[PDB]
């Protein structure tokens, strides 16, 4: 894994050159912004049972998945997606406090799109489920924090589609 | 980075970073301008440090330059130059990142069978950044070089 | 009462988390000293902990203040204060007089005891001790409190703390979101508690509740991941060295098989596949199965792969007949691929070591698992669990009560005791006081003193030891033989005696400048009796100083009950008699008391030297159980010899 | 020594009750041919699926010279 | 089903069931017209029990009406009772195939923090229960209660 | 694994909906053939070592398979065989038990069918060797529970073809 | 993995005979060059980073690879590549010890094509070090022991094109 400070020592680490202003004012950014990924992710390990709630509330809620026939029936069944909305939550909060997506790709999307199809889990919803953390979070922490937040959290359900 | 130590601890105990965690990267961010300032003296003076540095191991150890070592003539010379500009190169990624990261996974990890293969004595190199650091120090002020030299140590430590 | 013992080491559970135990611990746990990360983490603490001084000082004076303020809001009718020990959801407040005294002291220490964990959060600056405490509140506290009346409690004391205080946004953020933490984990209900289920019928299956397992240190768990950069990589690597070897051999002996680490890294095989060929390696066989016998191997495999001790008797009975089928291969190969490898580690997750804090543990294998997870385990060559294990079902054995290492080896002479911290063989068993352990008389069967009393003063007729007495006249008793007689008869009879009494005390015969001179010439004179001499040579400095002063307190009496009495002590009763004389009289009192004994009298009288009149069976086992001086009819079928009929 | 390139996905039954961390169920693995009997029983009997095995060491119908 | 547990506990050991075990089979399997009795009691006449279950449960709990509750809206209040013709549902799957196995993996293996992330309290649900229970157990026989009493009282034992 | 008893439960789940009498009457049928179940069990559990022979002897031995150049010459692969068709007779009276070919579904066809093809093993001698357990089976129980063993005997013998 | 004499073994006992005097020659030409394969190996373990040393210095040394944005830039990919060769090397060793190239064909080549592709390992500047190396092991010992390991070291050639 890396960091948007690793990343861009391994964008010139490539060329074998000296940390260049092209470098070194993407340093500056990350490192202005870093006070304000720090705050929302402490906002969001807080509350960090709310979000998942919340987003189950206004997507998975009263549907179709949770009623009998589909994968979210059984209180085995939506135990399991509500834990998965958990880490895919936290694995997130972990993106945006490094500066960088690679962490998705990582540990989470390394065959989460493919094991999904195995069990049967329908992609559509759970992408759907995914784009609900994002108007949820997004009004725990800002504006703001939530745009940065929103490009993590559309990384996963892209990777998924 | 202390930013990727984070996050691997993190997920290694399976739980959010602590208020005492993330204290840590508050002070690494708020504290990144100050190690900004590091590098940005010792990539202008780069051509500075490896020079000074560079005659300075021919000065001590005369052996390598000296016929039987691995320095002959200017392309054996130039190599030796150019391996002190890549660890002072691998030496600014440590400083930016705040850990001894960028330094480990880049040019240290299996360095001892790296020059075992070339021939070259890892005392020898391990001497080098020894003089580079005393150079890096004489440059800029004391209390910023103290920062410096911690993560020069680390490169010397290791090929010690 | 239980049989046996597993042992009793002290267990150190982790209460709640701090910064300096979450950053140590974290280094610790990987081996490493702290690095750029771990003392950033402590540097940001210990420059905050002058404001969290501060923070805790104002709560702790105002804290008679706050608490007044909260249960004049809450509680209604009255005044709650007498017996001192923002967003309403639709709380009703509470009578002081309906919801009675003894309910009332309960709510009123609460609210103090929730700020005084609250300034505790601050002062550790990891708010674990909250998150602990308040989770599983909730639920226990529904039965007789109401939920709507408590948010409203601490709601108040978060503006209560906030208005008082007032410094800095820097500084009252601390206290808000700790505030916030608590209100968060009591309107959480109590979560689901830790199911361990057992992998198989052998194995009894434990819960733990989701609050332990909060605080006791969770164990770091490393997963090979394929994609993962190869910093990471090799701390997984290393991790998985530290937990098969114990130790991180790579770093200590340059000890490392690239051949398989190449493998993994890339992702050819599972780090369920390198444990398997990790654990079958020669690295593994010469270190960890070489100097062990099956039996302990097994054990130590145990911790290696499935990360806990052998759980029941008949586990280690199964997976004993597997490596002896097969072997190690076998072993190891019935440990990975078994039920529990897979429902904890899987095929991605290193193994780790799962103890106290990290689930339920089962009242069986208690301290055998302690010392398994020390590092001093693998010097343990007594294997601990099948001995204890079977142990359990059997009566108390053949031990002195003071435990195993308590009993000396049944030898001529040398107190020698198995040593605690040298091989660790100590094997505790439950003796309680009247607690009589069986000895085997040296002379006759029949002439036991548990059986027959009478007998006990008689002498071993070519059975046991040989018995001295100051049968024949002593010389120059009598004026008899008058100024000469150079040759008088009766002078190496007693001088042998002599020598027979140092022998007692002493187990070896001493040296010119050790003898007692003094004592010698009184008994020849016959100014004292053989009971005083051997009283005497008992008190001696030099009895103080070979076999009082270097051993253990008890060791040293059970030793000198076994040689002045020539008898172990048959338990509890006559050890704690003698140890209570060694706290307050001392060590010449101990020696008083054991010659001045009843049975003492009985079996040696005045001229009677002692002499080994009972064994222990473990000793008499290290006499005849050799090759030699075994009869053919012990524990062995005799079929007669006779010439056939046919010859 | 004959090995399998074995894919399968093995989910977990107790993580739930156990409260354990998730894992990566899916995996492509090789697995030794003394091992694999008792390997390939271990997945089905969890409720495992097996995808793909691949017979990647080794000649199929050999006699002797096996490990 | 009990037929499942004792292949399984056979298939464990790598055996053919035991001869205490195929007798286990045969005592169920015989009983068995007594359990198809069990259903058709319960599940046509549901309308009663749950209206008598539920009415029990919120004279007890008047919490979940009165504001700051759970069930406030119609919407929400017709859901509790969906739980209450859910669960009578899979007591009548379990009675039927004779263990806890039905309504295990259905409505108790993970159910603790199904509600805990629905705000609905599992010390609230764990009293819904046993009003269901004794709403249920007093249509049945006397004879037939005992039967259908201890798969009511195992839903008790997991909740709380 | 998925009885039949728990077959009509599971798909009442799936549909939301309790058990009718059209669903029942199957529950009904597994509740009287019940007994015949357990003693059939009870037959082949006792002679489990028989069968294997009656029916290895009858297909697989005195051919080309046992011979040199067959999968089934050499003593390693011979216990391979007769473990194997150990394993499919044991699990083929689970199946008989349950009433329901969800077993040999899961904890027989789940990637045999493929390892098979991996080794080399000749599916249409596997098969052969199948029928030969059947008409044994049928031979020693009855008629009246052999056809029934046969159903999931036939099973095994299409999964792997 | 089959040696030279198991590769004869294997071969008479899947027609199912006897060692023959068609088959024997080829044992007697084991035991004849028994004697140059040992001495050969002796050679080649007293110079493991010898051969390696040279191989690396004329082929690998000094180009594109070894420059930053190659694959040999990094020490950490530079200490592997050395220990790739010193595999390359120990296990052709083996092969002429065994007089087969099964060794090769499955605890080296077993999925190293896949390998190369996925982490972006140039496969025809590896190609030259294994050339580089067959050069250097051939010049060490003599012409026919270093055709003999050219032999197993064109099979890790082909293998890996
Ligand atoms: C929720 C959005 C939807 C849903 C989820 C669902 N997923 C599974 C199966 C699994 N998912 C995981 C979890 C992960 N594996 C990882 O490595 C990561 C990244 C860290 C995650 C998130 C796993 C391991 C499984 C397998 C089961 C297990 O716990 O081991 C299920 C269960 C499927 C089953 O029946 O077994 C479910 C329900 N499904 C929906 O209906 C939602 C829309
Ligand atoms: C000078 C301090 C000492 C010295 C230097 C020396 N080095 C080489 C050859 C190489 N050095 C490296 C090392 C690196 N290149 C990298 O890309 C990195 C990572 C950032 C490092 C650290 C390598 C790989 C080479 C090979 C050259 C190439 O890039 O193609 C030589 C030449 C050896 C030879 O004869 O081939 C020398 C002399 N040697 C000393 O004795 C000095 C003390
Ligand atoms: C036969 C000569 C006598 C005998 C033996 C006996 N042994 C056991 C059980 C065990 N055997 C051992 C001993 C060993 N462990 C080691 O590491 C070694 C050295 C390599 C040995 C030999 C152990 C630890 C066990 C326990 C395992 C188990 O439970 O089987 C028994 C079984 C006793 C029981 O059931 O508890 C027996 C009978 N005893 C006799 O009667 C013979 C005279
Ligand atoms: C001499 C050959 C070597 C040697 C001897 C040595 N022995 C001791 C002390 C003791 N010797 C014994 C052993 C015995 N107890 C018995 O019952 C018998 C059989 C009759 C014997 C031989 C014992 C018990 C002791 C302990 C003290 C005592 O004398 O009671 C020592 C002194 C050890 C100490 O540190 O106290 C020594 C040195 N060691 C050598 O170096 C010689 C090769
Ligand atoms: C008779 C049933 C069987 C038998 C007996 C036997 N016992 C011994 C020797 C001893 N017996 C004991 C045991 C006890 N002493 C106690 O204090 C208690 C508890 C109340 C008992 C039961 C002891 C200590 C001894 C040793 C001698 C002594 O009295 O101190 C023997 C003689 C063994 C020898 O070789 O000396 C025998 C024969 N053996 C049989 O054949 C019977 C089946
Ligand atoms: C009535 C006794 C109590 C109550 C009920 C209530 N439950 C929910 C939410 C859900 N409950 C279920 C049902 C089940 N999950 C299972 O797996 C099973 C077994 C087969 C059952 C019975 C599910 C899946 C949901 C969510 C689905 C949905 O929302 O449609 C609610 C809704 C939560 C809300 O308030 O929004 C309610 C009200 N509430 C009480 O207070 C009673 C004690
Ligand atoms: C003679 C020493 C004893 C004996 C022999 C006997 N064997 C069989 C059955 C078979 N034998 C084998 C075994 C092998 N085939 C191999 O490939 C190997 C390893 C190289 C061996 C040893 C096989 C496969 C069979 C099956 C027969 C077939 O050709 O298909 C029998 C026949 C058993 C029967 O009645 O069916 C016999 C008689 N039996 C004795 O009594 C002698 C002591
Ligand atoms: C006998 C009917 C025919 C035959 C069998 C045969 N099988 C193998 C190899 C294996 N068989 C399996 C398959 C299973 N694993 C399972 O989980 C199940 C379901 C319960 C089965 C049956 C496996 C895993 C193996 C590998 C062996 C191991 O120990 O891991 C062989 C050997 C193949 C070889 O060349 O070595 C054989 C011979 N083939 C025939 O010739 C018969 C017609
Ligand atoms: C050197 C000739 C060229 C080169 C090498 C290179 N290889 C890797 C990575 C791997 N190497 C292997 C290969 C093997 N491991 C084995 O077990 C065996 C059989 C005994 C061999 C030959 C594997 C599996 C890997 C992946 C895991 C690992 O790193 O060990 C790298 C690193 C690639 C990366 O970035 O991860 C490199 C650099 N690269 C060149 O440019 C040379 C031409």
């Amino acid at each position: 894994m890396q960091d948007a400070i690793t990343a861009v020592i391994n964008s010139a680490d490539v060329q074998g050159k000296y940390l260049d202003g092209a470098a070194m004012d993407k340093l500056k950014s990350y490192f202005a912004s870093g006070e304000l990924r720090v705050r929302a992710a402490s906002v969001i390990s807080a509350n960090a049972a709310t979000i998942v709630k919340e987003a189950v509330a206004k997507s998975l809620l009263y549907s179709d998945v949770t009623r009998p026939g589909g994968n979210m029936y059984t209180t085995r069944r939506y135990a399991a997606c509500i834990r998965d909305l958990d880490y895919y939550l936290r694995y997130a909060t972990y993106a945006m406090l490094a500066g960088d997506a690679s962490i998705l790709d990582e540990r989470v999307l390394n065959g989460l799109k493919e094991t999904y199809n195995s069990l049967g889990v329908p992609i559509s919803s759970t992408v759907q489920a995914i784009q609900a953390i994002k108007e949820v979070t997004a009004s725990l922490v800002g504006a703001d924090a939530g745009k940065e937040m929103g490009v993590y959290l559309d990384y996963i359900c892209s990777g998924l589609s | 980075s202390i930013v990727t130590k984070s996050i691997v601890n993190a997920d290694a105990e399976a739980r959010y970073l602590s208020p005492g965690e993330l204290d840590r990267i508050k002070a690494f961010v708020t504290g990144g301008a100050a190690r900004l300032r590091i590098a940005e003296t010792l990539t202008g003076s780069r051509e500075t440090i490896v020079k000074q540095a560079g005659d300075r191991l021919f000065q001590k150890r005369p052996d390598i330059v000296s016929p039987g070592g691995n320095a002959y003539g200017e392309e054996m010379t130039a190599t030796c130059l150019r391996d002190m500009d890549y660890y002072l190169r691998l030496v600014t990624y440590g400083v930016v990142s705040g850990d001894v990261t960028p330094i480990e996974e880049i040019g240290l990890v299996g360095v001892r069978e790296m020059y075992r293969s070339l021939g070259t004595p890892i005392e020898a190199v391990a001497q080098s950044v020894r003089e580079m650091k005393e150079v890096a120090s004489g440059l800029m002020s004391s209390d910023d070089a103290a920062e410096a030299s911690a993560y020069f140590d680390f490169v010397i430590g290791k090929m010690s | 009462s239980v049989k046996a013992s597993g042992g009793s080491s002290l267990a150190r559970p982790q209460l709640y988390q701090t910064v300096p135990v979450s950053a140590i611990s974290q280094a610790e746990q990987q081996d490493r000293f702290l690095e750029g990360s771990e003392l950033n983490e402590l540097t940001a603490y210990f420059q905050s902990g002058a404001l969290r001084l501060e923070i805790a000082e104002t709560l702790t004076q105002n804290a008679d203040l706050i608490v007044s303020r909260a249960a004049n809001r809450i509680f209604t009718g009255g005044s709650p204060l007498s017996y001192l020990e923002p967003i309403p959801p639709g709380f009703r407040p509470i009578n002081i007089a309906r919801y009675g005294p003894s309910n009332m002291q309960k709510s009123l220490r609460d609210m103090s005891w929730f700020l005084r964990y609250t300034t505790y959060a601050i002062v550790a600056g990891d708010p674990n001790i909250i998150v602990v405490n308040t989770r599983g509140l909730k639920e226990v506290i529904e039965n007789a409190c109401s939920i709507d009346a408590t948010i409203v409690a601490i709601q108040e004391m978060r503006a209560a703390s906030a208005d008082y205080f007032r410094n800095n946004a820097q500084a009252k953020e601390i206290v808000l979101q700790y505030f916030d933490i608590l209100l968060s984990e009591f309107k959480a209900p109590t979560p689901a508690n830790k199911v361990r289920q057992g992998p198989s019928n052998d194995i009894q299956g434990l819960e733990l509740p989701q609050s332990y397992f909060n605080a006791a240190a969770k164990r770091q768990k490393y997963a090979m991941k394929p994609g993962l950069s190869a910093l990471e990589k090799n701390a997984v690597i290393k991790a998985a060295y530290r937990q098969i070897f114990e130790r991180d051999i790579t770093k200590a002996y340059s000890q490392s098989i690239s051949y398989l680490e190449s493998q993994v890294r890339n992702g050819d095989i599972s780090m369920k596949e390198f444990v398997r060929r990790l654990a079958k390696s020669p690295l593994y066989r010469k270190q960890f199965f070489e100097p062990f016998i099956n039996s302990r191997a097994l054990e130590l495999a145990f911790r290696h792969i499935l990360g806990r001790g052998p759980s029941s008797r008949e586990e280690v009975q199964k997976y004993f007949s597997i490596v002896s089928s097969g072997g190690l291969p076998a072993l190891v190969d019935a440990l990975v691929d078994s039920q529990e490898y897979a429902d904890y580690f899987g095929e991605e997750t290193v193994p780790y070591l799962r103890g106290l804090g990290v689930e339920a543990q089962e009242c069986r294998n208690w301290g055998m698992q302690q010392d398994l997870f020390s590092y001093s385990a693998p010097f343990r060559k007594v294997p601990q669990f099948i001995t204890t294990f079977a142990q359990y079902d059997r009566p108390l054995p053949d031990q002195h009560v003071y435990g195993s290492g308590n009993d000396p080896l049944e030898i001529q002479f040398g107190a020698i005791f198995p040593k605690e911290t040298r091989n660790p063989s100590k094997r505790p068993a439950p003796f309680n006081k009247d607690t009589k352990r069986i000895l085997i008389h040296r002379g006759p069967a029949v002439n036991n003193q548990v059986g027959n009393p009478s007998a006990v003063g008689e002498f071993p007729g070519s059975l046991g030891a040989k018995v001295f007495r100051l049968n024949g006249g002593l010389p120059g008793a009598k004026v008899g033989k008058n100024t000469g007689t150079s040759v008088k008869f009766g002078e190496s009879s007693t001088q042998a005696l002599i020598r027979a009494a140092y022998r007692q005390v002493f187990g070896r015969d001493l040296y010119e400048g050790q003898r007692l001179s003094v004592a010698e010439i009184q008994l020849e004179n016959g100014d004292i009796s053989v009971r005083e001499f051997i009283k005497r040579l008992a008190k001696s400095e030099l009895f103080l100083k070979l076999y009082w002063a270097p051993h253990y307190v008890c060791k040293a009496i059970e030793y000198m009950h076994r040689r002045l009495l020539g008898r172990p002590t048959y338990g509890r009763q006559e050890m704690n008699q003698y140890f209570d004389i060694a706290s307050k009289q001392g060590f010449y009192a101990v020696v008083e008391a054991m010659i001045d004994s009843k049975e003492y009298s009985d079996a040696f009288g005045e001229d009677t030297v002692p002499y080994e009149r009972y064994l222990t069976p473990g000793g008499l086992q290290m006499r005849s159980a050799r090759v030699g001086s075994l009869r053919e009819d012990i524990g062995q079928r005799v079929d007669k010899e006779v010439t056939p009929r046919f010859v | 020594m004959r090995m399998f390139r074995i894919t399968a996905c093995v989910p977990s039954q107790t993580r739930i009750r156990t409260q354990r961390e998730l894992q990566n169920t899916y995996f492509t693995k090789l697995v030794p041919y003394d091992n694999w009997f008792r390997e390939q029983q271990r997945i089905m009997k969890m409720g495992g699926k097996i995808v793909k095995v691949e017979l990647a060491t080794g000649r199929p119908g050999t006699n002797a010279g096996l490990a | 089903s009990v037929v499942s547990q004792v292949i399984l506990q056979a298939d464990d050991q790598l055996r053919y069931p035991t001869s205490g075990e195929l007798k286990g089979i045969q005592a169920f399997l015989t009983t068995g017209a007594q359990r198809i009795r069990i259903a058709e009691t319960l599940a046509e006449n549901e309308k009663k029990i749950v209206d008598q279950a539920q009415k029990q449960l919120f004279k007890k709990h008047p919490e979940y009406r009165a504001p700051g509750g759970n069930a406030y809206g119609q919407r929400q209040y017709n859901q509790c009772l969906r739980d209450y013709g859910w669960y009578l549902r899979l007591v009548t799957y379990g009675v039927l195939a004779g263990n806890k196995e039905p309504i295990e993996t259905t409505g108790l293996i993970g159910v603790k923090e199904m509600y805990n992330s629905l705000n609905v309290p599992v010390p609230g649900m764990v009293d819904a229960v046993t009003v269901l229970k004794d709403a249920a157990l007093g249509l049945l026989s006397a004879e037939d209660a005992n039967e259908t009493a201890p798969y009511f009282d195992y839903i008790i034992q997991f909740m709380s």
